């Protein structure tokens, strides 16, 4: 690729330092070169401000260099030192070669008409309500917009009652025909208008609302994907499940009837002068009840949180509880625990109806309450407008314009009312977005890039406990080991030879002692890039729900077949795969429903290898396999470990026979190392004992 | 069309079945005392809240009642 | 068929309340008719001549009533919400039964995700059901009874409303398909949304083993651009939905107001008559914009409901329930089985016809991929062949109850998973009131008690996973001992000694005399070691059984295919 | 209206379209003006 | 303490029969039992005794003659904060009539 | 700043190989391998941190 060595060069002459392969890794994941948006979300990551204009040939004179020109049909370079009166520019070419300065009718050829410019401006907030403050600032102009819109709809709203008033008040009384019809085709046509406002306005708010959430999915799943595996572990999958519908919840919310609604309330006080300027003592009534709405709604707002939190708990149970039960249905129909699964079910699920009922009564309760204070100054307004009409300084038709602007008035409130329900479901939905979001992730330092990576897989001193209570695993791991040395791994089951698997790739930090790999430590190492450069066949081993290609080309899905035929044949699952009728194309399944275990271990092994890695990990990649299928991979070491650190995990000790060294591993300490002959001699080592 | 048809076949069709579909009466201390589940499907509202709109109702009636007659 | 006619029973289970709710409904409706009817009081005996007192009697006798419009509204909506809440346990029962009673098959054809967007449109029944929606419906149908009250004031403007009914459902009913269509396309998207994110965080092991976070979030970003893209086209759709309701309303309105002006001049209409008779058009007409804000929310119940049918419609394989068969014993006897996982799927096994005695501790050694797990699978009442049957003791097993011959049968299987329990709990999954010396007899005997004793909570860790928390070895053990911890009759380990080292081999080969004191177990495993003690070796390659019988006469063949393994394991 | 979801309304919400587009420009900006006058 | 819902009620001999099993039944002058399956139309009641023996079937005449008519009822409901002024919020509820 | 960027003060774009030649012939490579951030750990103050 070139592109990406011309983002490498714009970034050294900003002297910052970038790997290209780490860019690659982290924004060509389908392959086949960066791209431009690719390229700009590089840029933007590096903290370097970009932007792809076009641009003309004169104008080419005051833009300040360097500049990476993108070439849509072919490559690319980048200007610099743009020479005035001489037709001459200096452009280095991505191939590798000299600067060069071509002559200007040849760059007019070689010169689409566009320009990529750069700049440099180098002068963690809990995810709270306050985050949404940036992206309101960030679509300032559609909610500007959105703000006059709302502004003319109370506009064309108040207007509305004024011919009310005349017909009321000089219409009816005289005579009148040609007013009449005035009147009439004035006011279908303003109300025609308003409701293509109001419909333009909560269009375009709808847009802008879900560009927000986009962005917030975005960010969400990006955060989550960083995250640590004991993270995972503490908790449950339907758990996190339910906090990612959260965010559905906050979308439903979001672009519907909720702050069209807020806004059009905000915007009550244009209503209210021309309410104080037909008749003063009649405003006062409601200019009171505004805070008696205000008291009510913070009287029952903090219940109405306590109940849809208690809600969402019962929620996420029932859930987490769902998921598992559907991901295991296998050894759930196995035997006969499902009486007593679906009692337990009929347990979550009538405490989930009976919270919901119970917030659903309080919503009710609080809706009445805001129906109460509203008749009660409708009623009042009634007995103070007869007063004042039959009295005087206030005429019949400005007692109906003032009753129906009170009723435009708490039209709003009552649509707050009613979806009260939903506005307390998003105030506590931010807060479990929060939860999952200001966790600690596994966040490395933005320093400058590693190099690749030689085998040299330090572990000094090492003392690793998975929970801070739990008893010590590793007490004094030390070790070396150094390129194309193929290290086997036994002992007992239980020893703990899975932690040196999971502490060789960054899943976990050791409480005491490091890990160094190339000489480099792990502690601040960036977990991506060696899990990049690390290939590892686990014990798990689940498959993902995709062809069987693309299961194995998951890693790097820009290349060819032939590789993935390569990779096959040395897994030794090559012809399995096409005897079947869809040849690689197949769908595994979920889980890897749709092969066994032996055809998946085979999968997994080549998906594993298919990369370029330095060290490669087998943490029991045979215990599935059989015979005749063992001895394929045994035979294929050779050409598997060439020039790759390979560690093999395995309780079968004949594929361990052929290692370099031998570690045996017993409640995590490191007891025998050496050749297999060289521990098969002594009649009472451990590994005599274990054969 | 068709469909009403087939909802006014159902619905007599278990027009029949009632005091067969329905279940035996218990009162709260008893019913609340079931399995999570079939608590919360037969207990019914209360004694308050039939009483309180029967009250609203029988106001409304001898209301109109004294305004009629 | 779960269509929608499953609450035409239940309805009439609680028809009692909902006569009442109905009994309240209407007596509302005559409610919301004083209101407006003071209202052309006071515009027709307090404005023309004078009034202080009789305007004291209008609003000391309007404060009450409003007041009892409040509360009776209240209890009316609290007395719905209770009656349909019952409703809405019985379908969730009902469903998790259905879910948890269908085939492997079922599951096996589509993801998780699917299944879990399905239970959740309960969910959004329930926010359905409990809200809005059914006592807007309910005011609207019984608002018929200020009609006849129009019919006292005009007929005209009486024809008016009566002709701007039939626009709102005319309108509706054009906009309905479009709505329920893009509705029905967001759903399947948040369904695919679902099963990502399951088989993401599911598997997040493996995903952060390797280093492919980018292409899931790429996955991931254009999922979620094409699911709130799809919404927002259903949000667009309600948008106009809104907009045309406001329409029609404003225009009849407007007829309404010069119609009655024009009246009024005329003659035969007063003031108070005409702004009574604008209260009435207002509040007939509010039920329909309440139901008009929340059509999406029609639209998506109808979803819902399909998604429930389509469900629930899938045949099920609870029980049979034929004669009550008693206990069994290990007669296990293949005959002619033919068996393909998919139709079109090539066959697996062609011409499997085998026969097991009680107490045969009897071993399958085969290829990878050759169907070993197949028998596995179908001595269980997991798949129905598609040619010849299986008996055990004697029966069919194409008409016998499977929950009652899998509590009989004993399994590990080849991938091992628990739930999020303890570990006293996961291996008593079977019986949670039976004793711990039991689950202690167990563990012993499944070699599991020595870890465990060294664990430092015991009995009371937490698998905090499928299967994490604990190691590999120790996950198959905690299987077994949970396979082994009931008396079951048939037991079948499937890849038992997969994840174990040689001593805790050995350990479970000197206790597997203890295991089979009685039971006929089948042991599915690659390793030769586990099975040189079996009773009977079947081999099997390619879904043929191909070599049978003891295992020095068969190995003392040296062109067989165990003796060719015998010295591939050497 | 009756068409359904496609890629033409599939690229605009891509999030990181999103993100290049700074202080961004709705589909119907000039039609407010040009509805109220 | 063992989150288990029991009520001491008095109960009727024939509302035994809509109650759900199993239920203790206290005897103020001696020793206890716990009633499971209640059978109808044929006099006969499932009973354990808190005496180590087998759970036996007892006749109308002798169950009305070894019931004083209260029993105790049993359901499970399966579905730490300071202490503050909110402490007192649920005292307030609890003491609401 | 950096060890990294503290030795390259002249040049900030000058590659890393040239450093580590430094470093090497200099005899201070051992002690900033043996570092726990290599060339990433800062210098406090003046001279302070080291
Ligand atoms: N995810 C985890 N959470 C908590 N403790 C764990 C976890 N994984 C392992 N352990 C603990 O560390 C020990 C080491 O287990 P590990 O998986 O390393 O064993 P192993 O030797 O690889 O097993 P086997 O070879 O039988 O697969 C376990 O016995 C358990 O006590
Ligand atoms: N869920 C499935 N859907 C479709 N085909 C499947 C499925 N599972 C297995 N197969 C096919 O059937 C063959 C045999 O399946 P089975 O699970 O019985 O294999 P096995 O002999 O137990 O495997 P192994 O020895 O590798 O554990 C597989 O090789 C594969 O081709
Ligand atoms: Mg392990
Ligand atoms: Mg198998």
């Amino acid at each position: 690729d070139y592109g990406l060595y011309a983002l490498e060069i714009l970034a050294q002459y900003h002297n910052v330092s970038v790997n290209p392969e780490e860019i690659k890794h982290r924004f060509d994941t389908d392959g086949t070169g960066l791209g431009l948006t690719s390229w700009l979300l590089a840029a933007k990551s590096l903290e370097l401000k970009v932007k792809q204009v076009k641009k003309t040939i004169d104008r080419l004179n005051f833009i300040s260099l360097p500049a990476l020109v993108w070439r849509e049909d072919g490559r690319h370079f980048i200007l610099t030192k743009v020479s005035k009166e001489a037709n001459r520019y200096l452009i280095f070419d991505l191939e590798q070669r000299n600067p060069r300065v071509l002559e200007q009718s040849e760059f007019e050829a070689l010169y689409q008409g566009h320009i990529i410019l750069i700049a440099s401006r180098s002068s963690l907030a809990k995810f709270d309500f306050t985050w949404f403050i940036p992206a309101i600032i960030k679509y300032r102009k559609i909610f500007i917009e959105t703000l006059v819109v709302s502004v003319f709809l109370q506009l064309f709203a108040l207007i509305t009652p004024l011919f009310f008033q005349v017909v009321m008040d000089k219409v009816l009384v005289h005579r009148g025909f040609s007013t009449l019809n005035v009147i009439t085709v004035a006011l279908s046509v303003v109300v025609v208008f308003e409701i293509i406002l109001s419909g333009l306005r909560t269009y375009i708010f709808a847009h802008s609302t879900s560009r927000i959430d986009v962005e917030l999915g975005a960010k969400l799943f990006r955060h989550l994907l960083a995250l640590p595996i004991s993270y995972f572990e503490s908790r449950r999958v339907g758990d996190t499940v339910a906090r990612v519908r959260e965010l559905d919840q906050i979308r439903n919310f979001l672009t519907g009837q909720a702050l069209t609604s807020v806004l059009d309330l905000l915007f009550s006080f244009i209503f209210f002068a021309v309410m104080w300027y037909y008749s003063p003592k009649l405003t006062l009534v409601i200019l009171f009840s505004l805070p008696c709405y205000a008291a009510w709604s913070v009287f029952i707002s903090p219940i109405l949180r306590r109940r849809l939190d208690d809600k969402f708990s019962r929620n996420a149970d029932n859930q987490s509880f769902l998921v598992e039960s559907v991901t295991a249905i296998n050894t759930i129909k196995a035997m006969a625990v499902s009486p007593q699964m679906t009692n337990i079910w009929d347990k979550q699920l009538a405490g989930y109806v009976a919270a919901g009922f119970k917030v659903t009564v309080l919503a009710t309760i609080g809706q009445q309450g805001i129906q109460l204070i509203q008749k009660t100054v409708m009623i009042i307004n009634l007995w103070l407008g007869a007063h004042l009409v039959i009295s005087g300084d206030l005429s019949i038709g400005q007692l109906i314009a003032f009753n129906m602007l009170a009723g435009q008035i708490v039209a709003p409130v009552i649509r707050l009312a009613q979806i009260w329900q939903d506005f307390q479901q998003v105030g506590i939905s931010v807060t479990r977005l929060g939860d999952v979001l200001n966790s600690p992730t596994e966040s490395y330092h933005g320093k400058l890039a590693l190099p690749e990576i030689n085998g040299n897989i330090t572990f000094r001193n090492i003392r690793f406990r998975y929970k801070p209570d739990s008893p010590v695993i590793l007490d004094n791991i030390n070790l070396s080991i150094k390129q194309g040395e193929v290290i086997g791994i036994v002992g007992r089951s239980g020893s703990g030879k899975s932690t040196l698997t999971k502490l060789i790739q960054r899943f976990y930090i050791p409480e005491n002692g490091q890990v160094l790999i190339d000489g480099h430590d792990l502690a601040l190492a960036d977990p991506n890039w060696l899990r990049r450069q690390v290939g590892v066949v686990l014990q798990d081993n689940v498959l993902l729900n995709r062809s069987i290609i693309d299961n194995i080309s998951l890693a790097n899905p820009g290349m060819s077949v032939e590789k993935v035929i390569y990779a096959a044949k040395l897994a030794g699952a090559h012809d399995f795969i096409s005897e079947l009728r869809e040849g690689y194309n197949t769908i595994v399944g979920e889980q890897g429903a749709g092969l066994s275990g032996g055809q998946r271990q085979r999968i997994a092994i080549a998906r594993a290898l298919v990369n370029n890695p330095k060290i490669l990990i087998f943490d029991q990649a045979t215990s599935a396999l059989d015979y005749e299928s063992e001895h394929i991979i045994m035979r294929n070491m050779h050409k598997i470990c060439k020039g790759r650190t390979v560690i093999i995990i395995a309780h079968r000790l004949s594929t361990v026979k052929n290692a370099d060294r031998i570690i045996v591993m017993e409640k995590g300490k490191i007891v025998e190392q050496g050749k297999h002959k060289e521990l098969l001699s002594e009649p009472e080592s451990l590994y005599s004992y274990l054969y | 069309s068709e469909f009403l048809l087939r909802y006014k076949l159902v619905w007599s069709e278990t027009w029949k079945i009632r005091k067969q579909l329905d279940t035996p009466v218990r009162e709260k201390d008893e019913n609340e005392f079931l399995p999570a589940h079939l608590e919360l499907i037969e207990t019914p509202v209360s004694r308050r809240p039939r009483l309180v709109a029967y009250f609203i109702m029988g106001f409304l009636v001898i209301a109109v009642i004294l305004s009629v007659l």
